[PDB]
RNA sequence: GCCCCCGGCGCGCGCCCGGGUCUUCCCGGAGUCGGGUUGCUUGGGAAUGCAGCCCAAAGCGGGUGGUAAACUCCAUCUAAG
RNA sequence: CGCGACCUCAGAUCAGACGUGGCGACCCGCUGAAUUUAAGCAUAUUAGUCAGCGGAGGAAAAGAAACUAACCAGGAUUCCCUCAGUAACGGCGAGUGAACAGGGAAGAGCCCAGCGCCGAAUCCCCGCCCCGCGGGGCGCGGGACAUGUGGCGUACGGAAGA
């Protein structure tokens, strides 16, 4: 069968495909399902935000994305608990709960500290009987609009940084190198047997 | 106070107070018929933290079984196939042997519905187990909102579609690299969204 | 003067030294249910694997011994631990004696 | 209550068929020191608290006109029980065969005590 | 415009102590996990999962962390409801 | 001898309920070939598919981690774009073939045994009344379930008690 200069072709095609294809002709008909589910989401709640749990900020997990940032999926029962608020209180409220997420760093920590004094700075909620217990005064007309866009605060606001100029100084452009990185990771390798060799070094006596 | 002494002394099931509590049970067992009704739990710990509230309603089928896996029914060990497909003698069928036993009992009573089962001995060529049922129709079930659920149709013949703890350990789900044999639903789901072409309108 | 590799690695960040998960304190030893185990103890026995490894843990090899737990139980881990627990029930033997 | 040595008196039903339930009553109430004892009839104490079978009475609050009624008695239960308690535990009941074997055995003595007679 | 039905405010029933810190004690699923082997399956290879047979658990424990086997340090989860 | 209790049991045209069977496109649990391809043919491939057998619903199954990770770390499932015809498999031949990331759709999370505390504080049936129509329920007396342990607070994110 092969011929002249031509790359290997394997496809996958022996197994019989015919029988099993999902085909897309269904595709406009579930768009205009989803729009009109989410209208249909839209005008049921009430002055509530559509996509209204807020998320919290998380750095992707990796070496490769980990130098961005993402809504997660809830506030840390440890972060929440900094911010005072009792548990079914809080989703009650419209914050999103997560039992999993542990906090190794308080810099990550306390950021989500600030969203949530941000949030509750921001909320505007009704009771069901007036009795002024953390609730609202005749307050903007429901404040201007009752639904937000994807998520309330826009969650990804990816932050920047400048350092914007600076002299460079002696022994900057005098001692760092390359070689501190090879240095290093040579470093490293040899750790566990420079270890071991000192160690039987003494131990010979 | 006393179901930790009884799942402690039930679990040490070697020693000498409990090897002839089990050997003479073995023989208790092994004289009686196939299916019936042993009135009560005789591992009332074990059936209590497997969903049994001791009150109407709730049934025990203690049922046997026999061990050994299975030969293939063809005659005379003809099987017709290629070299590979002589496996007759030596198939061990992708069963547990209480899942089977859940499937005797719950479609001779189609009544009841199976919630679980548990062991309670085998000697030799037997193998005696518990099955307990939950009948979805007395009103100590369809009353009572902890367990309402079982009545609502999904859950007919429970054991047979394999999804009580018998089941669940037959079709080995569970999360992460151990698991990806079965990546939604069940392995035939796996297969089929994995090795559906997607044909799309603009590819 | 940071290191992306090395054996400092990577981004030096603060720590969060604080309380545990609950989940942690799991196999805990548990004084009530120390009192259970130590109890049925003395209404059980012994397995005959158990009983035959005392015979052997006096007389005939430590090595013997644990290789037989070995090849009676799962694991090089679980021999060791095997043993260990066995010979504190010994120790009681000959020593409150 | 016997755990916490919140009783005084331990009665023990004689019949549970699921004999788990009972074989780590006489250690417990050996390592407590709370004084028990086994009494036929599991229906007999059910008779004392209107049910079918009870399996285990713990005497804890006794009245006034009977502790001299209780110790009078906890002196016999001690007697038998809690102070043998190396006996019985080394009770290996059974390893009795039929009485048609018995007898056979029995002349066989006979024949045997012909040979030393 | 005519009929029929259903989802959005209000007289009577049924029910009701929640939040923080400190002191005290409480805190768990077994012939199951694991190990042996033998079949089948998977991309899973010094055995991914299932299953039979035998051997058979522990509590600072247990499973995992992708090359078998120890000596570890640590990460992470809480199985057999 | 005679009674009484309980447990194992059986009998009924007993009082009242329930399952059986059907359609089977989609879903779920087992069982399972072969033609085909390798230019032959066994392992492989066909394929864990057609056929066989059992169960259910308008969805099912799955599900609130004995997870991924390996660093500034994520955080139930299901589905789609990518990872990818890639790591791996394989007479290393013919071929087969994942996943975690990342971006979307959708987003909802909880209970029980055990541990003890509350005197079984719980439950079913019958009897008699209450109530308004369209029909099914709440307040009183007896008969059972039930200590071989119903119910209330309780779930590993801790919880309880003072
Ligand atoms: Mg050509
Ligand atoms: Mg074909
Ligand atoms: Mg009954
Ligand atoms: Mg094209
Ligand atoms: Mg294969
Ligand atoms: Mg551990
Ligand atoms: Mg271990
Ligand atoms: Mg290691
Ligand atoms: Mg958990
Ligand atoms: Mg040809
Ligand atoms: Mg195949
Ligand atoms: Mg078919
Ligand atoms: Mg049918
Ligand atoms: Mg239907
Ligand atoms: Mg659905
Ligand atoms: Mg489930
Ligand atoms: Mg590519
Ligand atoms: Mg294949």
């Amino acid at each position: 069968a092969p011929s002249r200069n031509g790359m290997v072709l394997k496809p996958h095609f022996h197994k019989d495909w015919q029988r099993r294809v999902a085909t897309w002709f269904n595709q406009p008909a579930r768009k205009i399902r989803r729009r009109k589910a989410r209208q249909a989401k839209a005008r049921r709640i009430a002055p509530r935000p559509a996509s209204g749990p807020i998320r919290p900020i998380v750095r992707c997990p990796t070496v490769r994305y980990h130098t961005k940032v993402r809504a997660g999926r809830g506030f840390s029962l440890e972060e929440l608990r900094v911010a005072g608020i009792h548990k079914k209180v809080a989703r009650t409220i419209g914050i999103s709960v997560d039992p999993r997420r542990r906090n190794k760093s308080t810099e990550s920590l306390q950021a989500n500290v600030q969203r949530l004094k941000e949030y509750r700075s921001k909320l505007i909620l009704f009771p069901r009987k007036p009795s002024a217990p953390k609730k609202g005064d005749s307050s903007a007309e429901e404040l201007k609009l009752a639904t937000q866009l994807t998520g309330p605060v826009m969650p990804v606001r990816n932050v920047y940084k400048k350092e914007k100029a600076r002299v460079i100084t002696e022994e900057e452009k005098n001692f760092k190198a390359f070689a501190s990185l090879r240095m290093a990771r040579a470093n490293a390798r040899l750790f566990g047997i420079r270890a071991k060799r000192a160690k039987e070094a003494a131990e010979q006596d | 106070g006393a179901y930790k002494y009884i799942q402690e002394l039930w679990r040490k099931k070697q020693s000498d107070v409990m090897r002839f509590l089990l050997r003479v049970r073995c023989w208790q067992y092994r004289q009686l018929s196939a299916l019936h009704r042993a009135p009560r739990p005789t591992r009332p710990d074990k059936a209590r933290r497997l969903g049994y509230k001791a009150k109407q309603g709730y049934v025990i089928y203690r049922i046997r079984v026999r061990r050994g896996g299975r030969k293939r029914p063809v005659p005379k060990g003809a099987t017709y196939g290629k070299p590979v497909h002589h496996g007759v003698n030596q198939l061990k069928f992708a069963r547990s042997l209480q899942s089977v036993a859940e499937e005797r009992a719950g479609r001779h009573c189609g009544a009841l519905r199976v919630l679980n089962s548990y062991w309670v001995g085998e000697d030799s060529t037997y193998k005696f187990f518990e099955v307990i049922l939950i009948d979805p129709f007395h009103k100590a079930i369809r009353r009572n909102p902890d367990t309402q659920w079982i009545t609502k149709p999904v859950h007919k013949h429970r054991e047979m579609r394999g999804l009580t703890s018998a089941g669940r350990k037959s079709r080995g789900l569970g999360k992460g690299h151990k698991f990806h044999h079965t990546i939604g639903g069940s392995r035939r789901a796996a297969w089929r969204r994995r090795n559906t072409l997607q044909l799309h309108r603009y590819r | 003067y940071p290191m992306a590799v090395g054996l400092n690695k990577g981004h030096k960040v603060t720590k969060n030294v604080s309380k545990p998960r609950h989940s942690r304190r799991r196999g805990r030893l548990t004084k009530h249910t120390k009192f259970v185990r130590d109890m049925i103890r003395e209404v059980c026995g012994f397995a005959p694997y158990e009983r035959r490894a005392m015979e052997l843990l006096k007389v005939s090899k430590d090595k013997r011994a644990l290789k037989f737990i070995k090849k009676r139980v799962g694991t090089h881990i679980r021999a060791k631990r095997k043993r260990e627990e066995l010979s504190n029930v010994l120790a009681a033997m000959r020593k409150a004696a | 209550l016997v755990e916490n040595k919140k009783a005084q008196l331990v009665v023990i039903a004689h019949d549970v068929d699921p004999i788990e339930l009972v074989v780590f009553l006489p250690a417990l109430c050996r390592k407590m020191g709370v004084p028990y004892c086994i009494i036929k009839g599991k229906a007999r104490l059910g008779r004392l608290v209107h049910r079918k079978t009870c399996t285990t009475v713990a005497f804890t609050q006794v009245n006034s006109e009977d502790k001299g009624a209780l110790a009078k008695l906890v002196e016999a239960i001690r007697t038998n029980y809690n102070d043998r308690y190396d006996e019985i535990r080394r009770h290996w009941g059974g390893n009795v065969l039929g009485p048609k074997s018995v007898a056979r055995i029995a002349k066989l003595e006979k024949a045997k005590a012909k040979e030393l007679a």
